[PDB]
């Protein structure tokens, strides 16, 4: 247990690795809990538009990936005799990777029920829901790219 | 058509860049942080325009 | 806004000139400011081809908008001459009046020294220094406060001329004049404090600097005798200048009715005069928030491009650096250009609307009908 | 410092400040939105009363004066080395939560009265004569909070 | 209350706005001297309603197409205001949907009972109150047919729940009772959501108006007690909405009698409807009293009681506007004032 | 230098500062909560009129 | 309910632990945590200039979210409105600069120092100065939003039906801002009298 | 700060030739539009040089 | 209803609904309205003589 | 570890990165859904409009970009010997800039449905459309020039 | 500040006067809120009733008073000698007193908000209402009539 | 101060008159307020009702009068450095007689709602409903009881 390094060092690392899955995930299932009740209430009347309108799912699929991929990335930095600061620096990023998450995950959901419903309605407006999905989703490159920033600066050098 | 713009614009940029790094200026290579190989900065600079105005030249259209 | 009061003549005519020069002391950048005179240019050469074509959606307010924002972009060009940041970058045209010791040491910071002045702009020291951004904060303060006072006194006058053209006797002694002595003796004794602060050397002078911020508490709730004041008579000026004000919010009270019932709406618009002139004074900051906003988001911007394309100027360096600079121009055009610069005319307008117009403005009136033919010939639906 | 005046007195000092800043701000923002809701809603029938309706949020902006006041008064005794006594600073703490709450409750008070009477006039305006009395006994309940605050403030800078 | 700009803002701004366009009382006194049904048009024409009065021919212009646009406009309007919104507010004009839902449930019963050739019926439903499983209670045929059709797939289940045993009415009148039976049962159910899911002022005010919405029931049932040999006081306890203003001490009270004489008498017990009982109109009056409540909920003007009150405010200008048209296409001048415009 | 038992003012710091975190995601989750969809103009509707 | 059940364990549990903590002779223990003079004046001073910027925009984007869908209700109806709402829009904004001039205020006004009785005492004061005088700010700003945000959306629809109406009911509002600018001005006062750290 | 003066003076008088020098059409606008140009810019290159005589912090940096 | 030109209104009108139905019409069979750019130095005449 | 410099405030400066960037990611997502609620309602409504009404979406991104922005800006200044003053900072900016951006996020969103209604109902309100999400958005600005001044500040000094 | 009376000691007994100015402030605001709105309700259908109705406001102002006597005498009583006894009886009464007149307040305005109806309905109930407010009065003077007999107690024991 | 009476066992004293009086004083006021609204809307109907009707009012008073009267007791038994058993009685008979008054407020108001309601149709059932009004008042009695014999321990031997 250093100055800068106690016993509880990995803790934080691991907690922020755990973070960074678990909320990213459930942000990722609000989503795709929204685009799949909106696919099924569209299929029954466009199948041929609904069985093209998956991409909202998969949007969220990818935000899931990302969690899952800066968890990994976390993982790699976890260690016992690692400081106590790069501990925090990845439960930071952890927690920032799945707020950025969940808010992706909502918008996502929110934005494709809406739009796969428009198009079973009006099919002029799947490229406006293509569109909406694309710039909520600029959210969780944002989110992805802080977590990874923060997870460099906690691998730099420490005591 | 459209990107003939966008390649002009970063050719002049490039060629701005390549021209500061060869004259050292107080920014880029005079900054300890930046790295101070000003040479090699002038060389990407000069080479980036070089693909810039490439792809100018690409996107050029008669009519 | 609004239909103006009738005369002679044409009125509106100073937004026509303010709009971009108070859009451009928020946009700050010279370099983001030439790219948008350009765009300007190019959509107002082609005006023959402009009425041909469609007018569009947006476009239409864009096209009619050909010479406001073309002004916009020559205002927002000058600006950046001053600012040196072309995109966040002092090109230093000029000579730099800072210097630091003669040997900096090997990785330890030091503090520079000047012997004058710099020409125009801020001096071009003041790159990614530690200072940089705290003296900025300081130099746009009272930039802001003072560009914002000017406007506001001018638009005043314009005020004064307009009841001047109508006779309005009473309406003048009981509106033009008290309001001046309010914001001429608080506000305007402000700016003359901040411009004094600046023209005495109080490093040479060994002068105490008195806050001016403080100097203001002191004014607002004591007779002054701040820790360090302009002038001897100055604290007793601004003390008389205090009470001069305080004295003024009768005149405004009582001096306009001058015989009533509607003498509420007198007394509710003298309160909102008041009102709205502190809060828009103290407003114009407002400015400063977005000039900074477009400051520090070019700065990162650039950052991002340098990380991306720089790396290690390798021959995969380069061809990173190719898609880097298109990306970086991409995201400034359209982030930057197409928002920050909407929004930042937005900004200034509202300004306008909001302390402009609103010392002048007299209310509503009848829009002229030219009753010409439209000759759409289109759009059946 | 000495045993009498702990670090911690102006620090409550100040929360009596902020609170009697907050709180009574609070009381007449509440007061001024209903005075303005009715104010609308009596208008958009009938404008006889654009004019009789600013007597409720006059109340309000009576409140806000008292909060002011207050918080003014509070702050006549902060410095950086007052050797101020934690009897004036809890003092001036309870003083503080005084004038803000005392000032909420009686623009809420006041905001709901003029609500009503707003809406009241729309029928029998002459109920106005009534409506300012209730309006007045409800503004009384912050003049005199003011009042016991002022007495308190007074007592903790004895 | 300030949490209702977040979810009902723009719905409340555009439903005022909507309130301001109602008819004015110096331009219904101008359409009503012109009792000629083209200059009628025309003045309605000059009316914020717009140009309605030019869509159709002036050959088959009269009252009763003046109506059917009116109920065409009220139809297009609330539908505009109902999918713009969400949330609670999407809740309260289900509901209001509802309310006339009822009534186009009862004219789908009718040809069950007694072959009818639905046809006619679908073509004629009110559409304020369309049911989504309206042309499947058109198939069906059997009252259990058609009770499946309801209690499955149609909103309205949980009335028919609540009462309609089987569906038989072999003794028991569609419009009489089991008209009166689902609207109690909605009566019941808009209480309870209002007192449980909406906030004040709209939840008092909500509170107050379908309370006056129950008596007026109550009292339209207690007035056709004398004229049935069925309907028993036992049945009448249970054909009141058993909620609202005047229950219990005047609802019971009026339920038990069965004379005249309890009918008026039992009004008396509450202030409110002090000689309605004993002077005057039935409707008219309740349309007075509850255009009344309309201009009262519409002044509170931030409430999701504002809905409601111009639904039902301009409902009365709906009528006053038959009732207009009526009286001055048809020349019936004596009564050509009874129509309510205090909006 | 401790206070009450075994904690210290380093950590009362930080737990104080997460509670106010804490709190503005609370309220960011009431305000995401409150979301839903207009139906009535995002779905088609069986009225013959008025649809 | 959740939250409440929530809220009674929180209060049940502090109850118990001050109860077996206070019978005890460690009593005092707690109050040295009420006393709690070690808190770092840097903390506090950072903490009331973000909350005061927080709360300030809080505030500013409530009254100018509830404005702006009051006006683009109204604009369906009557364009002037649409034109007219602005001005409730810049009362948000009032209240945002409110806000913003405080903060600003606060961030020129602080120091950084180390010298230990000076810390203690002057620092201290300034950082609960800081503090609280940014909050009080900060709610004052929240207060005036929101009641400038319902002022302005009963404004515009009175501008659905009169310019009179608007013409009048402007009058709530200008008394809005006024509390906003006195709710800044006490928060300009309290920085004032607040120090330059030690 | 005399230089801050000397360009008062100089813009002053260039704004008052320009404004006498009014083209043949649209004339107050024109006047108008200039003098209140040259003036902002004034008032801008005069702020600037008024901060920059006389600064009250120098910068510092670990970047040379 | 008491314009002077009310009637030639009407007239002006019904002229107006036949020009709709030709334009229904050309669009219909996508005509290329070839009078467009004729309308254009139509506008022009109007503005200058 | 010390009076002036221990170990919790720079996690105060990491945690206040992080936070910023989380919660301006999740108030533009909220803005963005709801923005996407009415634009999806408009254009299966009216089809001309689903590119007008892609600019509050757009300035929701830019929002979450404002966010990302200073969480970089925050992040790259963080240290593990950082001192007790940029901690606090630090964790001020990203409180700050977060709560703005929260606030910027759903006001944009409210405004931006109510617009997308106006719109769908009638084309002239963008005039007022754009003016309130602007006014929206200049909070936004606001909590930028905060955090900004905050974090450049953060590093004048350390002992 | 001795062991039977810290400096702290003063802090319990201006709690308990702004306790006793402000729950009882609350009570008389709640009570005069609900009296006003049943005045503006009945008086338009009857004007005559509403003279006779003022007289409960009077008795929610009198349920004020009793507080505003009460922190008066609380904060004349102030002191920091022997404020530990007095100001922890200072304390309770304060508490006391304003639990009470906040209950006396709230039962007045619940009793006036029929009461006024029923004048309005009949002038003969009206003896009645105000018989009933009668105990209101009562129940704000019981609680009056403790914080007196506690304050009376709270310094005359103290050493 | 010592452990047997130590320095805050007559703020323990002051707590507990306080809390008898103030909890009974609330159960008083929430009764009288509704058996008063009850009576209000009932005697409208019925002035012959009207004067048996404020027997329920009469039972709040005794509630009041109950917890007054227990709070007399208690805080005339508080006194300087007593011991701190005194204290802990005062704070036992008071939490004990105020829950009880308010029990007595809440069952004797409902008790006394129904009462008038029915009573307002039927005057003999009146008479019956005394009997459950006469429970609450039992009720009441007993809380006053157990409040006497607690107050009784205070004032027993101790040091």
């Amino acid at each position: 247990m250093t100055e800068l390094c106690p016993v509880y060092a990995p803790f934080f690392g691991a907690i922020g690795c755990a973070s960074a899955i678990i909320f990213t995930s459930l942000g990722a299932a609000y989503g795709t809990a929204k685009s799949g009740v909106g696919i099924c209430a569209t299929c029954v009347l466009r199948p041929d538009l609904l069985f093209k309108n998956i991409v909202p799912v998969i949007m969220a699929g990818i935000i899931a990936i990302y969690g899952l991929v800066v968890s990994v990335l976390v993982c790699y930095s976890l260690g016992q005799k690692q400081a106590l600061y790069t501990g925090f620096i990845q439960l930071g990023a952890g927690l920032s990777v799945g707020l950025s998450g969940l808010a992706a995950g909502f918008a996502i959901g929110i934005v494709g029920d809406a739009g796969v419903r428009g198009s079973s309605q009006q099919p002029r407006l799947f490229v406006g829901m293509i569109l909406i999905l694309i710039f909520a989703e600029v959210l969780g490159l944002y989110g992805l790219i802080v977590a990874l920033l923060l997870n460099s600066r906690a691998t730099q050098d420490v005591v | 058509w459209c990107c003939t713009v966008l390649s002009a614009f970063g050719v002049v940029i490039l060629s701005v860049i390549a021209h500061l790094f060869n004259t050292n200026h107080e920014s880029f290579v005079g900054s300890i942080n930046d790295p101070e190989d000003g040479p090699a900065v002038a060389h990407t600079v000069y080479l980036a325009a070089l693909v810039y105005l490439v792809f100018f030249v690409f996107c050029g259209f008669q009519v | 806004y609004g239909i103006a009061q009738y005369r002679e003549i044409n009125a509106g005519l100073p937004t026509i000139v303010t709009f971009p020069f108070m859009f451009a002391i928020m946009f700050g950048d010279m370099g983001h400011g030439f790219l948008m005179t350009l765009a300007a240019l190019s959509l107002v050469l082609n005006e023959k081809k402009i009425n041909k074509m469609k007018r569009g959606e947006i476009f239409d307010m864009a096209f009619t908008g050909r010479y406001i924002i073309l002004l916009m972009g020559v205002f927002s060009m000058y600006t950046g001459f001053l600012y040196n940041d072309i995109f966040s970058k002092t090109m230093t045209i000029f000579k730099s009046g800072w210097k630091w010791p003669d040997h900096w040491k090997k990785g330890e910071s030091i503090t520079a020294t000047s012997v004058g002045t710099y020409p125009i702009g801020l001096d071009w020291a003041w790159h990614g220094t530690e200072n940089a951004l705290l003296f900025s904060n300081s130099y746009k303060m009272k930039l802001s406060i003072l560009m914002g006072f000017i406007h506001m006194t001018y638009s005043y006058f314009f005020s004064l001329a307009n009841h001047l053209y109508f006779n309005s006797m009473i309406d003048i002694i009981g509106n033009f004049i008290p309001g001046l002595l309010f914001m001429q003796g608080i506000f305007g004794y402000l700016s003359v404090c901040i411009v004094y602060k600046w023209a005495v050397d109080w490093v040479k002078d060994g002068k105490p600097a008195p806050g001016l911020l403080n100097m203001l508490i002191n004014m607002f709730l004591s007779p002054g005798t701040i820790d360090d004041e302009l002038y001897p008579h100055q604290a007793k000026v601004q003390v008389f200048l205090l009470l001069m004000a305080l004295v003024c919010i009768p005149w405004l009270l009582l001096v306009k009715p001058l015989h009533g019932d509607i003498m509420i709406h007198q007394v509710i618009h003298t309160i909102e005069f008041c009102l709205n002139c502190v809060s828009h004074t103290a407003s114009y900051l407002r400015l400063w928030a977005l000039s900074l906003a477009h400051a520090q988001l070019s700065s990162v911007l650039w950052t991002m491009t340098i990380q991306i394309a720089f790396g290690f100027r390798g021959f995969v360096g380069v061809f990173m650096t190719v898609a880097l600079f298109a990306m970086w121009f991409a995201l400034t055009c359209a982030v930057l250009v197409l928002m920050e610069g909407t929004s930042a005319m937005l900004h200034s307008l509202r300004l306008h609307w909001v302390e402009s117009m609103s010392k002048f403005f007299v209310g509503e009136g009848l829009p002229y009908e030219p009753f010409a033919f439209e000759y759409k010939d289109m759009e059946v639906a | 410092s000495n045993i009498y005046a702990p670090l911690y007195a102006p620090f409550f000092g100040f929360a009596g400040c902020a609170a009697a800043m907050v709180l009574s701000c609070l009381g007449a923002a509440i007061g001024t939105a209903k005075s303005g809701i009715g104010i609308a809603g009596i208008g958009t029938f009938k404008p006889e009363l654009i004019m009789k309706s600013l007597i409720p949020v006059v109340m309000s902006g009576i409140l806000a004066i008292y909060g002011l006041v207050v918080a003014v008064l509070i702050a006549g005794n902060l410095s950086p080395t007052e050797d101020y006594t934690l009897f004036n600073g809890f003092m001036h703490l309870s003083c503080g939560l005084c004038v803000g709450f005392a000032c909420l409750s009686s623009g809420y008070a006041i905001g709901m009265v003029g609500d009503v009477g707003v809406r009241k006039y729309m029928h029998q305006p002459r109920l106005f004569v009534g409506i300012v009395l209730i309006l007045i006994f409800s503004e009384v309940l912050g003049l005199y909070g003011m009042i016991v605050a002022l007495i308190l403030n007074t007592r903790g800078s004895e | 209350g300030v949490y209702f700009n977040i979810d009902n803002g723009f719905i409340e701004g555009v439903v005022r706005g909507y309130r301001n366009g109602l008819l004015s009382n110096n331009q219904y006194i101008n359409l009503t001297q012109c009792d000629t049904l083209e200059d009628l048009k025309l003045q309605l024409s000059s009316t914020d309603y717009g140009n309605f009065l030019s869509s159709v021919s002036s050959e088959s212009l009269t009252t009763s197409l003046i109506q059917e646009y009116a109920s065409s406009k009220l139809y297009h309007e609330f539908n505009y205001i109902r999918d713009q919104s969400s949330g609670s507010t999407r809740k309260f004009m289900d509901y209001i949907t509802y309310g006339y839902m009822i009534d186009n449930v009862a004219l789908m019963i009718t040809g069950t009972i007694h072959d009818r050739d639905k046809g006619e019926i679908l073509q004629r439903c009110h559409p304020l109150g369309w049911f989504d499983t309206l042309p499947t209670l058109s198939v069906a045929t059997d009252l259990e047919s058609l009770y499946e059709t309801v209690l499955v797939d149609t909103p309205l289940a949980p009335y028919f729940k609540n009462c309609f045993d089987t569906a038989e009415e072999l003794d028991d009148m569609n419009i009489e009772i089991i008209r009166n039976k689902l609207y109690k049962a909605y009566l019941e159910d808009f209480y309870n959501f209002v007192t449980e899911e909406i906030p004040e002022p709209a939840k008092e005010c909500m509170q107050t108006l379908l309370g006056f919405e129950a008596d007026r029931r109550s009292i339209n049932i207690a007035l056709n007690s004398l004229q049935s040999s069925d309907i028993d006081p036992d049945l009448k306890s249970d054909l009141l909405p058993n909620i609202g203003k005047l229950y219990p001490l005047a609802t019971f009270h009026l339920a038990q009698a069965q004379d005249f004489e309890g009918v008026r008498a039992a009004l008396a017990n509450v202030y409110e409807y002090r000689g309605f009982l004993e002077t005057g109109n039935l409707e008219d009056h309740f349309y007075q009293l509850e255009m009344e409540l309309c201009r009262d909920a519409f002044t509170q003007q931030f409430a999701i009681s504002t809905v409601w009150a111009w639904m039902k405010s301009k409902e009365q200008e709906v009528r006053n506007i038959t009732w207009i048209a009526e009286c001055i296409a048809q020349n019936q001048r004596e009564r050509i004032n009874n129509y309510i415009s205090v909006y | 230098d401790i206070l009450s038992s075994i904690w210290t003012e380093g950590l009362l710091m930080c737990l104080i500062v997460s509670a106010l975190l804490l709190f503005i995601l609370i309220v960011a989750l009431s305000w995401i909560s409150n979301l839903d969809i207009t139906y009535g103009a995002l779905e088609k509707s069986t009225n013959p009129i008025k649809k | 309910s959740f939250s409440h059940f929530l809220y009674y364990l929180v209060l049940i549990v502090v109850i118990v632990y001050g109860l077996y903590k206070l019978f005890t002779g460690h009593g005092s223990d707690i109050n040295f945590g009420k006393f709690l003079l070690r808190t770092s004046p840097y903390m506090w001073a950072n903490l009331g200039i973000a909350l005061c910027v927080g709360l300030s925009v809080v505030g500013a984007a409530w009254g100018i979210f509830i404005t702006g869908s009051s006006m683009i209700g109204a604009g369906v109806r009557a364009p002037r409105i649409t034109t007219k709402n602005l001005i409730s829009i810049i009362f948000c904004e009032v209240v945002a600069i409110y806000g913003l001039i405080i903060a600003i205020v606060f961030s020129s006004k602080l120091t950084v120092a180390t010298a230990e009785n000076m810390y203690s005492k002057s620092n201290l004061y300034t950082g609960y100065s800081l503090f609280w005088a940014g909050i009080t700010v900060g709610a004052s700003n929240l207060i005036c939003g929101i009641a400038v945000g319902i002022t302005g959306a009963t404004a515009a629809i009175s501008d659905a039906a009169d310019s009179a109406l608007f013409v009048k009911i402007l009058v709530i509002e200008i008394f809005g801002s006024i509390l906003g600018l006195l709710g800044l001005i006490v928060g300009l006062l309290m920085a004032g009298k607040a120090s330059e750290f030690q | 700060f005399y230089t801050v003066v000397g360009v008062f003076i100089v813009v002053s008088a260039m704004s008052v030739l320009f404004w006498i020098m009014a083209p043949k059409n649209n004339q107050a606008v024109w006047r108008s539009t200039v003098i209140l140009t040259l003036a902002m810019m004034f008032l801008m290159w005069a702020i600037t040089f008024l901060c920059q005589l006389h600064p009250l912090v120098a910068p510092r940096r670990s970047d040379l | 209803f008491q314009r002077t030109f009310v009637n030639e209104i009407r007239r002006l009108d019904n002229v107006e609904r036949q020009y709709r139905y030709f334009y229904s019409l050309l669009k219909k069979h996508d005509i290329k309205l070839y009078e467009g750019d004729t309308d254009k130095y139509l506008d022009g005449s109007g503005e200058l003589y």
